[PDB]
This record gives structure tokens, sequence and C-alpha cells, in this order.
């Protein structure tokens, strides 16, 4: 079918031993643990990777090797738990040619107070927003073109677009940050780093700071960014609504980014005060004075060193029995979207947020010869897991106890699911147990009339009982089970070492 | 082929059928972990399911032909001395513990019959 | 799958961080028809180790009484006033609240007074596919002498996959800390079994 690369977060549980990540191949039918050289072992000594995120272009190939004005390269960034990002430039050469996995771009998270959770690390048009449990956000402007996307834990051999991924109510201030912001072009220090600021003063790297930071007063559990406006993100905490919300951005930030900028195009600038001593200013903060206001924000600007805070608002929320929101994503159907949301205890929602607040679709206690197995294999799910969507209808769940695949527009009748078609709910059974996380790879779609659709798909599930385990999988048409068979596992026999999330790089 | 009519006398006593052993529920519990461990291992387990160095491989992922064909010869034989009815009638037993080891063990015993 | 030698694995959620959890039984002794006595119905060991962090392991012995629907009921208003029940009891309507989160406990209701007179009529409790209990640390498994154990779990196990799920409640703490527990598999299918009894 095709080989499959992949990299794998392994944290640690003993103090003074490394915590890392592993790179493992599918190839033919079997497992491989790809011998690369990583990073030196002190980075990663009581720090773990919390997360990945993996950036290269759409639509273009990835480049070749390390003289073009457009950007082709692939990046990897990484989210450790002390606060400290890596990017890693040519992530898939370096792995080819066994090269040193070092990283290139160290960025850090500067407004703080070892035991940082990352909520969340994610990238979309040019703006990488990384959020913390406590309810602390952070966004970074990186320099780079229109056409680079985030490279999700899923394959789909068509390409829907119900996801406002391909491309009016902009005010002044989202104007001139999108025209003062622009790629500028591949040079030197013309690199992904380009619109940030460094500290001051990991080997001789400069580290840089934010460009903005936010504070909330829930503390957030799961975060996505609006597909449809930048500045937009929407939040779930356990027992807490849905929240929408929206940056606000002052005129005082978006003038002096863009007057920093101007400056930094007229002249490695490591050390703005050496400039500034050298131009006869004593600190940056004067000289862009000289050359250009609110006062509490200005002051904020120059106490942080760069770093603007900025204040959110809500602008949706959705509206006893608590809810325990595992998962949710956005959809277009086909303002015009929905979002799809599983809950821990067996539930599925639907909202749509610009009509109402309350839940569209609400599909609530799901597991209260063909239909005897059938019901059987509702009666064993216990918690839903993970959630994806194949197509704008389509739904694929993994509980612990099996895989669903829901239809939610042919539904029509809550609580007795037997007066239902054939093909709006099919359940394999299989005992997953305590996943962690998943690879989805559909290998063969097959869409007919009145969209019904089979396939045949791959799944990388890791587990608390420390295996890594690919499957191969199949749903047909108008048949209310499904078939699903082990291609191949390995099990990690330590007794400290765990198998945490893992994230797809490629497949062929 | 003692102990296999020792075992057909203990899984055929009901509520109605409590003189020779009494209905105990520990003893068919026994019986049917007999008859389960005559019938798995890991060969049966491979065949069945599939299609330091810090990464091992598990042992049901790794010469089964052989064993797998004595497993189910073995089967055939527990068919034909007639242990399959008693399982049935242990799936529609009073006690939960019963119906759901017999539950298991008979869809091992289809699964391997097939 | 409540066997005197059998494991359970999972996670617990505390707070936002994520924490492994091991649970090795140790004496299973569950009554029926009639039941006056306060000798516990379970016992084991729970273990505590750190996952996203580097907290080192805490191992405690930990005691359990089940939900029948006779002398213990849901609420803690029917346990009799003991000083080794009295551990187990917070509030009838906490006590509602931490049941009503479960599903299996709603498809039990629909098949405060109210609900123990329904209570009053049910089947017996071993029969039924999903079993209540309290769980309750009772010290360090270690050494006894060489305590952030002062709340107590809400427990509902299900007998046919024999998992484990539930809350840890306490009353000067977060709440609703999740346990989510599954039967750890061996390495060999064929099993083999040990026995002991008190004298």
């Amino acid at each position: 079918t095709g080989r499959i690369q992949f990299a794998v977060s392994t944290p640690c549980n003993t103090k003074g031993k490394p915590s890392g990540y592993r790179l493992f191949e599918f190839k033919n039918d079997r497992l491989a643990l790809v011998p690369s050289e990583r990073g030196c072992t002190k980075v990663d000594v009581n720090a773990n990777i919390q997360a990945f995120c993996y950036l290269r272009p759409n639509g273009r190939d990835t480049s070749i090797s390390p003289t073009h004005i457009l950007d082709s390269c692939d990046y990897m960034v990484l989210a450790k738990s002390n606060g400290f990002i890596e990017i890693i430039s040519n992530y898939q050469y370096k792995i080819k040619n066994g090269l040193r996995l070092a990283p290139s771009y160290i960025l850090r998270c500067t407004p703080e107070d070892s035991d940082y959770m990352i909520a969340g690390l994610e990238y979309s048009q040019g703006l990488l927003y990384c959020c913390m449990c406590s309810g602390r956000i952070y966004v970074f402007v990186m320099n780079l073109p229109t056409d680079y996307i985030q490279y999700k834990n899923m394959y789909n051999p068509m390409f829907p677009d119900c996801f406002f991924k391909v491309h009016t109510h902009s005010s002044e201030e989202e104007k001139l940050f999108e025209g003062s912001t622009r790629y500028t072009g591949r040079s030197c220090s013309k690199h992904i780093c380009y619109f940030l600021l460094p500290i001051e003063p990991y080997q001789g790297l400069p580290i840089y700071r934010p460009s903005m930071y936010l504070h909330i007063e829930r503390g957030i559990s799961t975060f996505h960014i609006n597909p449809l406006d930048r500045f937009c993100f929407m939040t779930v905490s356990p027992r807490s609504p849905l929240f929408i919300r929206k940056i606000i951005l002052p005129l005082t930030y978006v003038t002096f980014l863009s007057t920093f900028i101007s400056l930094k195009n007229s002249i490695e600038i490591l050390s703005w005060d050496n400039v500034a001593q050298q131009n006869g200013f004593g600190s940056l903060f004067s000289w862009i004075s000289n050359k250009f206001i609110n006062s509490t924000i200005w002051d904020d600007i120059v106490k942080y060193s760069g770093t603007g805070m900025l204040d959110s608002g809500i602008v949706w929320k959705q509206r006893r029995r608590n809810t325990f929101m595992v998962d949710f994503e956005i959809v277009e159907k086909i303002k015009k979207m929905d979002i799809v949301c599983i809950d821990h205890f067996v539930t599925l929602s639907a909202f749509r947020p610009r009509y109402y607040d309350e839940p569209i679709i609400k599909i609530d206690s799901l597991s209260n010869d063909e239909t005897a197995q059938f019901k059987q294999a509702l009666g064993n799910l216990c918690s839903f897991k993970k959630l994806f969507m194949l197509d704008d209808s389509l739904c694929f769940i993994l509980d612990t106890h099996g895989v669903l695949l829901i239809n939610r527009f042919e539904i029509k009748n809550t609580k007795n699911l037997l007066r239902n078609s054939k093909d709006t709910i099919r359940i394999i059974p299989h005992d997953f147990g305590l996943i962690n996380d998943t690879i989805v790879i559909i290998n063969d779609i097959d869409v007919g009339t009145d969209n019904v659709c089979a396939l045949t798909f791959h799944l990388v599930v890791t587990s608390m009982a420390g295996e890594i385990t690919v499957l191969k999988g199949e749903f047909f048409k108008n048949c209310r089970l499904g078939r699903i068979k082990l291609c191949d596992s390995l099990k990690l026999n330590r007794k400290d070492r765990f198998v945490d999330k893992l994230a797809l790089i490629d497949y062929d | 082929d003692e102990i296999l009519n020792i075992m057909s006398e203990i899984l055929v006593e009901t509520t109605t059928d409590s003189s020779s052993y009494g209905n105990d529920s520990n003893l068919k519990l026994a019986c049917l972990w007999v008859l389960n461990n005559l019938l798995w291992n890991s060969s049966v387990s491979h065949y069945t399911q599939y299609a330091g160095d810090e990464f091992v491989r598990t042992p049901a992922a790794k010469s089964n032909v052989q064993v797998t064909r004595a497993t189910v010869e073995r089967c055939r034989k527990l068919v034909e001395v007639g242990l399959y009815d008693l399982v049935r009638k242990n799936i529609t037993d009073e006690s939960l513990s019963v119906r759901e080891k017999a539950r298991t063990l008979l869809y091992h015993m289809d699964l391997l019959l097939k | 799958y409540l066997r005197p030698r059998m494991q359970f694995t999972g996670y617990q959620i505390s707070g936002y961080k994520r924490y492994q959890v091991t649970v090795n039984l140790k004496t299973v002794d569950l009554p029926k028809k009639d039941c006056t006595s306060l000798s516990p119905h379970l016992s084991g060991f729970l273990s505590i180790r750190g996952l996203t962090n580097q907290h080192p392991e805490i191992s405690t012995y930990f005691e359990a009484y089940a939900v029948n629907h006779k002398e213990l009921g849901f609420l803690s208003s029917s346990w009799k006033d003991e000083p080794v029940l009295n551990e187990f009891k917070a509030t009838d309507q906490t006590d509602l609240e931490h049941w009503i989160n479960f599903p299996s406990f709603r498809q039990l209701f629909l098949m405060i007074s109210r609900i123990f007179s329904q209570e009053k009529q049910f089947d017996n409790y071993l029969n039924e596919r999903f079993i209540f209990m309290k769980w309750k640390e009772k010290f360090l498994v270690p050494d006894a002498l060489l305590a952030s154990y002062d709340g107590f779990y809400y427990i509902v196990h299900d007998q046919v996959t024999g998992n484990i799920q539930g809350f840890y409640y306490h009353q000067d703490a977060e709440k609703f800390q999740q346990l989510e527990l599954v039967p750890s598999l061996k390495n060999k299918v064929e099993s083999s079994d040990c026995s002991f009894e008190f004298a």
C-alpha cells in the first residue's frame, strides 16, 4: 500500500532520565524503528515532548535539498514542558539522509511565573498559537508564504472542501496587520523568525519572545483556531460551555509593529541595545519613539520588550447534568460553519453557532442475527476517545471498545436506532484498551448514489499498555457491521517509559 | 475419557437437576476453565487475530500450522464428545459469571470450527 | 474480574495533569441476601505514579464496600452510623450528583425519597451487569508508620468487559477527577489458579 513515516513521543517517569521521541516506519507489513541521531541528551532531561506541529506547503511539493524567492522547505516545531519551542527545518531530508536533528530556532514563552502543560500548539495563516492549560495563550507571527499549511494526523485520498483551508469584515487594524506583515522572500536573515524579537543576553542560538500574550480566567483543555477568522479561537474546558472568542487589536500595537518592521527592513541583529548604543539612543523604544497612542499599552509594550498585552472578548457561548466534552471540530456544511463535538460518556452533538445556542443535533446515551450483534456491539461502548471528520457529513469516532461511522444528516429517530437506515450508523467491535492517539489513513474510498460510502483504512493506535499497533479495517456498503484485523504491533518493555501522542510525518 | 465424563456430568446440572453435585457454580467455572485451557495458546491467537532492546514484538505477533490443526482436532473431539450443547445450556444458566465465561468459550469454539 | 489476584491499569486526571494508576486486588468478599456485618467487601493496593511530571509513586492500601439495595443504598443516609462507615458518607445531594453523572445509573432508574422508594424494589445486585461501590484508601502499603487520601471514590464496574470508572470526592479539593481503569492483559493466555483461606 505504501510506507508510513511517523514520530511517537516517549516520555519518562523517573527523574534524571531523557524523555523524547522516536521515528517509526510502517513498510510492507512490518513496523521498524528508524535509527536517527536526535538532539543532545541534556535538553530532554526533565522536559518531555508535549506537542508536535508539522508545517509544509499545501499544493507544491517539499524541497529536496537546502536561491528561491518562494519558500519550499519543511518545518517541525516541538513544544516542551518547560516553555521552550524548537523549530527544525528540512525534516524529511535529514531523516532520509541520516543527519542530525538539531533545532534551528528557539522560541520562549517569556511572560511566565518545568511543569508547564501544553493545552495546544497550532498554526493558521502565519500565526502560531501555543496555549497552556492554566489558561494562557502566546501568539507568534511567522514569515511564511500563504500556501503553507499544518499537516494533521489524517490522510484522505480525495480532498474535500468541508474545511475552510483553500481560499470585507476586517477592520483597519486587521488591514494594516496583513499589509505590514507579509511574506518578504527567502534571503539572508529572512528566515521564519523574522517578525520576532529576541531576548537580549541551547548553545549559541538566539531565543525569541512571543508577539502577543493573553490570559483568560477559566483554564482550558481543548483549543482550536477558527479557519474563517485568523484572530478568532474557540476553547473547551471540562464542566464548562464551549466558548468562541475574538482577539481585540488596538491601533497602538499595529502601528508599533509596522514601524518596527519598516525600521528592520531599513537596516544578524542579536541585540538591539547594541544597535541603539551605536545609534546614540540607549534603547530601541527611544529610537522608535523618535521615529514615530495609548499610554498604558505603550508602557506594557516597553515593559515586556516587544510583547503586547492583549485582551479577548467572548463572541459566542453555548447554553443538573454536567458535560465532559472530549473533542470537537469545525465543519463547513455543504458564516456557514457547524461545530461537531464528542463527549466522554458516549455523547455526540452538533451546533450551528450563528442561528442557535442550543445544539441542533444531539445523540445521548448511545449505549442505552445481525441486529443482535449490532445491539451487542452498541452495548459494549464505554467512553468516546477520538473524533475525525471524513467529509462534511461522516463522523469517524474511536471508542475504547470499537469504531463508529455516523452520518449525522440521515439520522431521524433519536432513542430508537433500529428505525433508521442501514448505513447511517456502522460499528466495528474491537477492544482497543485506553488509547492515547491514532492515525487514520484512508486507503480505498468509494462514494455512491444517495451519498453512501464504503472504505478501507488503516489505524495507528498507542495505548496505556505501552503498545504501538497498526491495524487494517474496512466499512462496507449496505452492511450494518464491519471488519478489522491486526497488521503489526510493538511492545515497550520499560517500566518508566510511556507511549504518548504521535504525529504523522508522511504517507505515500 | 473419565475426566470428560465428569465434566459433562458437572455441566449438565441445573436448577431442577441439582442432585448429583448440587448446581454449584464453582465446579462449573473450573470445568469451563479446563475447556478454555485446552483450546487457547499463542499460535491460535496469532491465526485468529492477525492477518534489552526497548521495543520488542508481542508473542502473538511472531510451526504454527501444526499447532493450529492440533487445536482444531481437539475442538472437533470436544464437539464429538458432546460438551457443545452443555456450553449452550450454560449460556442459558442462571448465574452471570458462568454465562459470560460460556459465551466467550462458545464464541472461540465457533470461530475455531470454521 | 473481581478475583483475588487481578490487576487493573489506567490513568487519572487530577487538576489538569495525568497520572498512571495501578490497582492490585488482595481479598474479595462479596455478600449475599443477608449482610449485617461491616467486614470490607473489597481490598487492594492502589498506586499512583506521574505521567506528565516526575512525581514519585504513592501506593496505598484501600478497602471498599459494594452497594446492595438492602442495607447499603445509593445515598449515604441508609448507611448505618458506625465509626468504620462514617468515612464513606458525604451528603445525599453530592451522592445524587456523583451518581447521576454515570449513564448506567440512569438506565437503572428508568429501566430524594422517590429514588430510595424505587431502590427498595430492585433485584439481586450480583445478577446485574453494573456494580456500584465506594473506595476508600486506608493507609500506606510499604510501611504504615513511615495524608492526601481523605476523600473517597465513587466507582462503577462493568462485569462483562470488566472495566472500572469513577470519581474522586473530597470537600477541600478539586471536584470530579476521573479514573477510567481497564484490566491488565497478561503474557500468557493459559491461566493457573492459586488459593488461600483465612482460618
